[PDB]
């Protein structure tokens, strides 16, 4: 419909004649400067913002959007023409390829009409690469929404990297030398595989009919850094009644090694088909990557925050269908806000919930998983793995900067117990399938839930007697709540009355405070994460006083209540976490004392 | 050899536009496309019978002749949308027509879908079993030739094949953005398992979905599809091209006859107090004793009421019963009673269905090496019943997946990069003899079988039946056994047995089946009086829990809620009666306290 | 994308062609005077 030569002119006009008032308003031909860098091998990639083209030709940006593979080659050939102009120094022949390119160019210039076959491919006149950066107008597209209609277009997405292969050299322009003639042969490659050439099409051997057999040479050929990765739907975009959906992404050039599993990245690139037949061909798709970037209210809200029972109301909003466990519901809220990590300190507040079956453990975890921004649910894979050769982060990795709810914690694999032990220690996961201790960042609060062996809990049987989990591993947890279903006819009647209401109403009974919508709760959390409250040194005196007091009670306590410095460290996390709930950047005695109260109650739960 | 004008297609295209031109008339279809424009979809839905009303002839032509008539209709649709809005029409390459309404004889089932309907519209009804992955299918590939500076096209439509070189052998580089691609998925339908004679073989019909119709279906969905049945190029494989798919509710309705409804109403109104026990005695008349079990089994068929909450909590109405007992007790016999009686039940063994097993599975086709997400037995029993025998011999992966479906009624799967989440809400009636026979009444039932201490929690009820060697009890059983054995039909001379068939107070099983089918639709609700009463009993069980079967827990409370709900359904009483809670409480007491 | 095929690029007959080439263009006739 349109003349690509005319488009080639427009880009050449744009690149040569686009500038931006840089820092201190410096009128600078931004791309013009980059071309000069490219001319002297000082750059390799040339990322291009389409909004710059939108600044003077939004229609061109639209045509780039409706088809991107075409315009990439147009720009690349457009830059190919411009670069010889901007050359101003004969820089050193960096790597054999440039001097090889120089050698070929002299040979070609030594030649006058010529058949199209006897000419070098554009892809070999390279060692520069070009990528686009999507316009801010184009809103990011969910991986689900990338349908077949959007193939061939340029799309921006968000997601979580589930896996990424090692860097490897992808061939681009296979080069061959004839057996018995000096003519060199080329073969650009698009498919992931190909048949290598055999017989040279060289004019001399073709005329001579000598059967000059091509022999591949890597030095003549040109490779490119390459990677293969999968990206998963970000948990926020996934509907409740579905699960995350993957998408393959291909990365090459300087975009390689800018991503790890469990990185919440945003990718701009072309969505295109690949074929490794009914009513037409069926072809698997992928997303050729261009740009990768690793991503990170009303006054009544403020009035609500000012309320003293605000945080208590929010705790009541935690699973209002669940009657009871109020102080536990408070504790879960503390985990959701997390710590501060002042400096570093473990901001995540890991909690374990051991208790008899049928006491809302599993339901609570499901609510927490639905509530947290970055959430994972598992039972025990959980940890990373090396599939076949490619990394694949487990649920623990995917919970980074979030929470991993592990139901059925009692039935974990003992190796995995060691794995989470590493996470609670340094918040990283190490693994070696081939004896290669690959360490992965795992910064994620752990919400464990276990059930005692042999039915309900026996109070006479000590801790680590009703349960068969490592006591040292248990003591690592910030809080550890023992939930017992004691037959208490009054309270039993209360819970039953709560249940019958829900059946007779499909609704919780009316409380003092109605629950808030989960999204609003998350908004409060995101506001709470905005703060990093500090600990005044005066509070330390009282804090330490409380610590030695309770530690004395542990010495007084015949059973070792696991009081330690670990106990003190968590108390710091709880206090500053409460300060975040208070939206105050300085911790307070109320926050400290309340944290001690919950700590005491968790110990009281061991009664 | 280039067509100029088609008078018939011209008129047919015009008539459709006239039909879609619903302005002077009631405006329903004009409003539809206006909603279609607002909703951004590109597939109008059409009631075929309205088309019959406006034009019976054209409607007959449409049903008899599908491919041509729809193409004209799509043309009229695209122009009509262009009339209302040109730019919105220009967004989409094409538009689609959705059929609906009554299809007189074209409404068939996969059993009855003979080859006679080829190239005729068909409204099939059935259950989706196999699903294939979404794939994008090229339709119009666009190529550029820098040598000639020339752009070409190549449609495929119904039709080495991929063009890559100019006729001058110049290279052709494709134009991905310009070209047209569409998502495309294949599934397979089968007759509804309840209404499917065992003598006849399976009659499974393929289906092709494209565009928005791709993902509007999963395995184990009761769906009605309307499409054009077409052959394929070569004894020729035959497939149905979907024009519109709709998921009929799995509840459906108890059609039957009003006589059956009236007989049920008269029978229900006769004696509501004894109807539960009268059914229970007549539920499994061949079996002697186990009266609580028969009462329990009736509640399972009746089923509770699922409660879906504002937060998405989905408290299941299904009830789950496990039978443990010594061999040579009427356990397998009892389930075959359920199979004969249950409105919608599927049998299965410990191993489950071949390959797929109990729950769903991914299956390479091996005719094209193609993945297929294939429904398993558990999913197919959704809003129904599954009868598992040798449940102890269930495999370990099934012992894993059973936790999900028991907890959620929902099997998820991500294997082979196949993300899916299938509805599997199904009351389960498992049976498993004790290991090595001869149950020891000292340890847990887990210790005798090995249910990992969790599935017992998942099961609402668990009934033990041991071969107690009481001579009185044996006399009662043996009296029953010989009485049935000695029986001869009323018309017989104590001579010949039944012929070798080449084909496969007391109430009839079919009458029972129809009755419970009607009762399942009833939606009884709580009463404050019963709600208070049950709370006393549950607390009383907690009080009785002091002595030390599994302890009474909150699982037990909701179990009683479903049982009282079930007994309420038995009498068609839309308000749960204290009798319902009363009978459930004593039944649970028998289950935990012999 | 596996949907494209870029074109391959790049006592002896070619030597004999050179011999003809030099002969036709470089052959000399006449003498020093002529
Ligand atoms: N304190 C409680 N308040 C309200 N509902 C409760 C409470 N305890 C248990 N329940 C109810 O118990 C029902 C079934 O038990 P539940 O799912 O809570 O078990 P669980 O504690 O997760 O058990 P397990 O870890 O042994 O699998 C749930 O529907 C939940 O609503
Ligand atoms: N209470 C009973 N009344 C009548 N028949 C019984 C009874 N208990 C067992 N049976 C007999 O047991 C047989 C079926 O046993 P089955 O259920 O297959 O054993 P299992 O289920 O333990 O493998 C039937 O033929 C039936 O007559
Ligand atoms: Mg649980
Ligand atoms: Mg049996
Ligand atoms: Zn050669």
């Amino acid at each position: 419909l349109k003349d690509y030569a005319l488009e080639k002119e427009k880009v050449k006009k744009f690149l040569q004649e686009f500038y931006q008032d840089d820092e201190l308003g410096k009128k600078q031909f931004k791309y013009g400067n980059q071309l000069v860098r490219l001319a002297h091998r000082e750059q390799v990639a040339l990322y291009v913002d389409l909004d710059d083209v939108a600044e003077d030709d939004p229609e061109l940006v639209d045509s780039i959007c409706e088809n991107a593979r075409r315009y990439a080659k147009l720009f690349a050939d457009a830059v190919q023409e411009l670069l010889p102009q901007y050359k101003e120094r004969e820089v050193v022949n960096k790597d054999v390829l440039d001097v090889y390119i120089e050698h070929r160019l002299m040979m070609e210039q030594r030649s006058m009409v010529r058949s199209p076959q006897n000419q070098y491919p554009a892809e070999l006149m390279r060692r520069f690469e070009l990528y686009f950066q999507g316009p801010s107008s184009n809103k990011p597209r969910v991986i689900r929404e990338v349908r077949a209609d959007s193939v061939g277009k340029l799309v921006t997405v968000r997601g979580i990297v589930t896996r990424v292969s090692e860097v490897k050299p992808k061939m681009v322009v296979a080069t061959y030398t004839c057996d018995q003639c000096g003519a060199e042969t080329y073969q650009p490659i698009q498919s992931p595989t190909f048949m290598p050439l055999i017989m040279c099409p060289s004019q001399e051997c073709q005329t001579n009919r000598s059967g000059g057999r091509l022999y591949l040479q890597t030095r003549g050929s040109r490779f490119i850094k390459f990677q293969e990765m999968k990206m998963q739907e970000h948990s926020d975009q996934v509907p409740v009644g579905n699960i995350p959906r993957s998408i393959t992404v291909l990365v090459e050039g300087e975009n390689t090694r800018i991503a790890q599993p469990g990185d919440h990245v945003s990718v701009t690139g072309i969505f295109l088909p690949i074929l490794r037949v009914v009513q037409g061909l069926l072809s698997e798709t992928y997303l050729e990557a261009h740009r990768i970037v690793k991503m990170n209210l009303t006054r009544e809200e403020l009035r609500q925050i000012a309320e003293e029972d605000f945080y208590e109301k929010l705790a009541a909003s935690i699973a209002p269908e669940i009657y009871g466990h109020e102080d536990v519901k408070k504790a879960l809220l503390l985990l959701l806000v997390g710590g501060v990590d002042q400096s570093k300190i473990r901001g995540n507040i890991n909690i374990c919930l051991m208790g008899d079956p049928g006491v809302a453990k599993s339901q609570l975890l499901s609510y927490i998983d639905r509530l947290a921004p970055r959430s994972q649910y598992t039972t025990g894979g959980l940890t990373a793995a090396v599939l076949r050769l490619t990394l694949e982060g487990g649920a623990l990795v995917l919970a980074d900067q979030g929470v991993c709810c592990i139901d059925e914690f009692d039935k974990m694999a003992e190796a995995d117990r060691t794995a989470i032990h590493e996470v609670m220690e340094q918040q990283t996961i190490s693994i070696a399938k081939a004896g290669i201790l690959t360490t992965l960042n795992a910064r994620c609060s752990i919400l464990a839930a276990a059930n005692p062996a042999y039915g309900r809990y026996n109070p006479r049987r000590s801790l680590e007697q009703n349960i068969q989990l490592p006591a040292a591993l248990l003591s690592r947890f910030d809080l550890l709540w023992l939930i017992q279903d004691r037959p208490d006819r009054d309270n039993d009647l209360r819970l039953a009355q709560h249940i019958t209401y829900v059946h007779q109403h499909s609704r919780q009974p009316p409380s003092q405070f109605e629950p808030l919508d989960m999204k609003l709760m998350r908004r409060y959390i995101a506001m709470c994460r905005e703060k990093q409250p500090m600990v005044p040194e005066s509070l330390a005196d009282y804090i330490t006083a409380a610590y030695v007091e309770m530690r004395r009670e542990a010495w007084a306590s015949k059973d070792a209540t696991y009081t330690s410095a670990r106990t003190l460290l968590a108390i710091l996390r709880l206090s500053t976490a409460l300060a975040r709930l208070r939206m105050v950047d300085v911790v307070e005695k109320e926050d400290v004392n309340e944290a001690i109260r919950l700590m005491e109650m968790s110990k009281d739960s061991l009664l | 050899t280039v067509v100029l004008d088609d008078v018939e297609l011209r008129e047919a295209q015009r008539d459709y536009l006239d039909f879609l031109d619903d302005e002077e008339d009631q405006g329903i279809y004009q409003s539809k496309v206006r909603e279609l424009i607002s909703d951004n979809q590109y597939r109008l839905i059409v009631n075929v019978n309205d088309l019959r009303r406006k034009n019976e002839k054209r409607a007959n032509r449409l049903l008899n002749n599908a491919f041509e008539e729809l193409v004209a209709f799509q043309r009229a649709l695209k122009d009509f949308v262009a009339s209302i809005d040109a730019t919105y029409a220009k967004q989409y390459e094409e538009f689609y027509v959705g059929l609906e309404g009554s299809f007189g004889s074209k409404h068939v089932s996969p059993r009855t879908l003979t080859s006679c309907f080829l190239s005729c519209v068909v409204c099939v009804e059935g259950i989706v079993t196999k699903c294939s992955l979404v794939r994008p299918k090229v339709v119009r590939s666009v190529h550029y030739c820098p040598a000639t500076k020339k752009t070409i096209e190549r449609r495929y439509s119904d039709l080495s094949v991929y063009p890559t070189k100019d006729e001058e052998n110049n290279p052709l580089e494709t134009e991905y953005g310009l070209s047209v691609y569409k998502d495309h998925q294949t599934i397979t339908i089968q007759e509804m398992p309840e209404k499917a004679p065992a003598g006849q073989l399976p009659r499974s019909v393929d289906v092709i979905l494209d565009d928005d119709l791709v993902d509007k279906a999963k395995p184990g969905d009761r769906v009605q599809v309307v499409g054009t049945y077409r052959c394929l190029p070569g004894t020729f494989r035959t497939v149905l091209i979907a024009c519109n798919v709709k998921q009929m509710s799995k509840d459906a309705q108890p059609s039957f006859s009003a006589e059956d409804i009236a007989k049920i109403k008269k029978f229900s109104k006769t004696r509501s107090k004894d109807i539960f026990d009268q059914l229970a005695k007549s539920l499994a008349p061949s079996i002697h004793g186990h009266d609580y079990v028969k009462k329990a089994i009736l509640c399972l068929l009746l089923g509770g009421v699922e409660r879906d909450l504002e937060n998405g909590s989905h408290i299941r109405g299904d009830i789950n019963i496990l039978l443990i007992g010594d061999p040579s007790v009427a356990k397998s016999q009892l389930l075959r009673y359920v199979l004969c009686t249950a409105p919608r039940a599927i049998p299965t063994t410990g191993r489950g269905s071949s390959g797929v097993g109990l729950t769903a599975a991914v299956t390479t086709d091996q005719e094209t090496g193609e993945r297929r997400l294939e429904a398993g037995a558990m999913v197919l029993a959704d809003r129904g019943v599954v009868c598992i025998d040798e449940f102890d011999k269930m495999s370990d992966m099934d012992r894993t997946a059973i936790h999900e479906v028991m907890e959620q009624g929902r099997v998820t799967i991500a294997k082979a990069g196949i993300h899916a989440r299938l509805n599997a809400r199904c009351s389960v009636l498992a049976a498993a003899n004790p290991v090595y026979g001869r149950y020891d009444q000292y340890k847990t039932p887990m210790e005798n079988i090995g249910l990992q201490d969790s599935l017992l929690s998942r099961f609402d009820l668990l009934f033990i039946m041991l071969d107690q060697m009481d001579p009185e009890q044996d006399r009662e059983i043996s009296d029953h056994v010989l009485r049935m054995h000695r029986y001869r039909a009323p018309g017989e001379q104590d001579g010949d047995a039944m012929p070798l068939g080449s084909a496969v107070k007391m109430v009839s099983a079919a009458f029972m089946k129809k009755y419970i089918h009607v009762a399942k639709i009833i939606k009884p609700v709580l009463t404050q009086e019963s709600a208070t009463y049950i709370a006393e009993e549950y607390s009383r069980l907690r009080s009785q829990d002091s002595m030390s079967t599994s302890p009474v827990t909150a699982r037990t409370l909701e179990t009683l809620i479903r049982l009282a709900t079930a007994h309420a359904k038995a009498r068609m009483s839309k308000t749960v009666d204290l009798q319902d809670a009363e009978e459930a409480v004593e039944l649970v007491q028998y289950a935990y306290f012999k | 994308s596996g949907f494209d095929d870029p074109g391959i690029f790049y006592a002896r007959k070619s030597q004999l062609q050179r011999r003809f080439k030099e002969f036709l263009r470089q052959y000399r006739v006449g003498t020093d005077r002529t």
